[PDB]
């Protein structure tokens, strides 16, 4: 099921973003075609190109698949933030059928940042979490901190971070922090302090019970 | 619309059983070849089988079985032995080729793709809990649920603005927590709760 | 040697006169004027096969592309090995300009072939052109084809047709074909030599 491609791509609007897939004298050396797959995340594959060249409708001109010995490569020009999704190849080798393994995919913007205390139905059912949001930033890379009364609690969040969104491009992440009600309520300030790329002076946003 | 239509899939044990179907309507099932293709979490697709005049991947073979009926429209997938690595979500696919009438996979492409149904192989069933998240942004998060997946709707479900349903935490409880928000820039709105194989519904209205 | 004639020639990937043959044509359609040539097919004490034009003279078409269920070697769909069927390329079917001169002083059997498909949207889906012809002369002989289009049966598994043709290019001659789709080529050609 995997023939080679790159693990992730970085493009820029209207720019031209090249995609590679190679592969062995086996499959792409045999002449078999190359068809490719744009999968919005979180949804079905669509079928983009088939027969290495050739696009379904429904999808632009702005895509192009080039087949070359043991390689292939898909191209786009005139790039949207309508297409962003993970593209995979897919060939035949004796027989079977074998895909790509995928690759993925600009102005910097400061994450809306805010922070939820607990419920209430939380605490009476057990322990209890703690959320932060950070909305729609670009870039990717960045960081979280968790400061009660200025420390820096380790070991007590998962964080999770969704896809770039389709229209503006824009990540957004989810810090929550999960403790026990107990050793929760002794203490009073709880923080979330956030340094992005647009930073200037760092910014933290807390509460007090 | 073209319909492809993958049910009835869920939990079950290693060494368990699943049957599979594909249900199909807007063309001649018989006048094309069909397979399924299956992805594993935060993985990419790997070919599993097809139907006219069977085919399998190397994977599922001799515990994988795959059967169409044309009489009734819909193609299964039978999936027995299952260990664990099999769960992934279950894509019915339409196999179509340059060669038209064919009912051949050898060489052709997958234009339409089913919906998909996840296959979860794994012990044992849970259903989640719902606290609001609250303002002075906002959302609900869902802790503490297997299997997979939920599913968030917002009042009723039509809202799409500023919304964001999270990629699921896999925790240290062996239960996935998440959050789904919304965003708003100056001030009764519910989200709308389904984990369905808990056969659970829930739906609480958040504010502070 | 296990197949029929025209197929033999055209490579019909399941063989390598017959009286009732089991495989003459693995792709359905017409054979224009078999008979004709069957006659004088024979009166030939010479033969050997070579190339003229290889897939690779074409960039601006998807060339190894049709290979069929109806035309499969050893259970993997395949074609006609000597003619070639070509499919439009980066969603475009540029019209075909290419000719051969027969630089050699023994004669030449040429063959080559049209599509007849069913739906023009399917029609749409290979050549991405509606309508579209072939057009082929020498010196006496000018033809000029276009796909019937409705619907069909399946025979051979396939709901469209091919009909393919024949001719004799002369020494010193020429053979100009042109179509913008619906065109089967051909690959390697006959020389021959007459009783």
């Amino acid at each position: 099921s995997v023939l080679t491609q790159p693990p992730s791509v970085s493009g820029a609007p209207g720019q031209r973003v090249t995609i590679s897939c190679t592969g062995s004298s086996s499959n792409i050396g045999a002449g078999y075609d190359v068809h490719w797959y744009q999968q919005l995340p979180g949804t079905a594959p669509k079928l983009l190109i088939y027969g290495n060249s050739n696009r379904p409708s429904g999808v632009p001109d702005r895509f192009s698949g080039s087949k070359s010995g043991t390689s292939a490569s898909l191209a786009i020009t005139g790039l949207q933030a309508e297409d962003e999704a993970d593209y995979y190849c897919q060939s035949y080798d004796s027989s079977v059928v074998v895909f790509g393994g995928g690759t993925k995919l600009g102005t910097v913007a400061a994450p809306s940042v805010f922070i939820f205390p607990p419920s209430d139905e939380q605490l009476k059912s057990g322990t209890a979490s703690v959320v932060c949001l950070l909305n729609n930033f670009y870039p990717r890379e960045a960081k979280v901190q968790w400061k009660v009364d200025n420390a820096l609690q380790s070991g007590n969040s998962q964080e999770s971070v969704t896809e770039q969104d389709s229209k503006d491009s824009t990540y957004s992440l989810s810090s929550t922090l999960t403790l026990s009600k107990a050793d929760y309520e002794k203490h009073k300030v709880y923080a979330c302090e956030v340094t992005h790329q647009g930073l200037s002076s760092p910014v933290t946003k807390s509460f007090n019970r | 619309e073209v319909q492809l239509l993958e049910s009835g899939g869920g939990l079950v044990q290693p060494g368990g059983s699943l049957r599979v179907s594909c249900t199909n309507s807007g063309f001649t099932f018989s006048n094309y070849a069909m397979s399924w293709v299956r992805q594993a979490p935060g993985k990419g697709l790997e070919w599993v089988s097809a139907i006219s005049g069977t085919y399998y991947a190397d994977s599922v073979k001799g515990r994988f079985t795959i059967s169409r009926d044309n009489s009734k429209n819909t193609m299964y997938l039978q999936m027995n032995s299952l260990r664990a690595e099999d769960t992934a979500v279950y894509y019915c696919v339409r196999d179509d080729s340059y060669d038209g009438g064919g009912h051949y996979g050898l060489h052709n492409w997958f234009d339409s793709w089913g919906q998909g149904t996840l296959v979860t192989v794994s012990s044992s069933t849970k259903g989640p809990s719902v606290f609001p998240l609250a303002p002075s942004a906002l959302g609900c998060l869902v802790k503490d649920y297997f299997p997979e997946p939920v599913t968030v709707s917002w009042n009723s479900g039509a809202l799409t603005s500023g919304v964001h349903t999270f990629p699921a935490v896999l925790q240290s409880s062996g239960l996935y927590s998440l959050s789904s928000v919304v965003t708003v820039p100056s001030s009764t709105y519910i989200c709308n709760v389904n984990h369905k194989p808990s056969n659970t519904k829930v739906d609480k209205k958040v504010e502070p | 040697r296990d197949c029929s004639v025209a197929g033999w020639l055209l490579g019909n990937p399941m063989c390598d006169e017959k009286a009732n043959p089991a495989n003459d044509l693995c792709y359905p359609g017409n054979f224009n004027d078999y008979e004709e040539l069957k006659h004088l097919l024979s009166r030939i004490n010479h033969f050997e096969k070579i190339q003229i034009i290889p897939k690779s003279s074409w960039s601006d078409h998807e060339a190894s592309s049709g290979v069929s269920s109806a035309c499969p070697y050893q259970g993997t769909p395949s074609f006609f090995r000597n003619v070639v069927w070509l499919i439009k390329k980066n969603n475009t079917y540029p019209t075909i300009k290419r000719s051969y001169n027969n630089t050699n002083q023994e004669d030449l059997l040429i063959l080559w072939g049209i599509h007849h498909s069913n739906d023009a949207a399917e029609q749409t889906k290979l050549y991405q052109n509606p309508t579209t012809y072939i057009s082929v002369g020498t010196s006496t002989l000018n033809q000029r084809l276009v796909p019937k289009i409705a619907t069909r049966s399946k025979v051979n598994g396939q709901s469209g047709r091919m009909d393919f043709f024949w001719t004799i290019l002369k020494p010193n001659d020429a053979i100009n074909f042109e179509s913008n789709g619906n065109f089967i080529a051909p690959e390697y050609a006959y020389k021959i030599v007459k009783k």
